[PDB]
């Protein structure tokens, strides 16, 4: 439940090829941004990062939890579903 | 006047279903229920 980790921005590359090494089944890979995973404080500064360093990119839409509307007085209610059969 | 003798002692011949059969004599005495509009909260 913890949402300290959706605080921030992240750069990613996509994901190219792995492949088992034939002595010990280790996953080998050539690509040498496989692992590079850069954080920024807002979705402009991650752009103009792509941008001047000529990569081509995707920007995602930060998806934020829709507040609720939360009563805990509904378990009981007289005559709608919401009452609760158990607690 | 008396007050020497224990005057609840009906209780010595209650048995298995002398509530429940009071309830059920207690049935024609009631008003109707309220009712929530539906069958059950699952309707």
């Amino acid at each position: 439940s913890g949402v300290n980790n959706t605080k921030k921005w992240k750069m990613e590359f996509d994901t190219r090829e792995r492949w088992e090494n034939p002595l010990m089944g280790w996953a080998s890979t050539a690509d040498p941004l496989s692992n590079l995973v850069l954080t920024f404080s807002t979705k402009e500064d991650a752009v103009a990062f792509a941008e001047k360093n000529g990569w081509s990119y995707d920007v995602e839409e930060r998806k934020v939890p829709k507040p609720k509307s939360k009563s805990y007085g509904a378990n009981f209610s007289w005559n709608k579903r919401t009452r609760v059969s158990t607690k | 006047f008396d007050n020497t003798t224990y005057k609840n002692l009906q209780h010595h011949d209650y048995s298995t279903y002398t509530f429940l059969d009071l309830n059920l004599d207690l049935s024609k005495f009631r008003m109707p229920q309220p009712s929530s509009g539906r069958e059950s909260p699952r309707h």
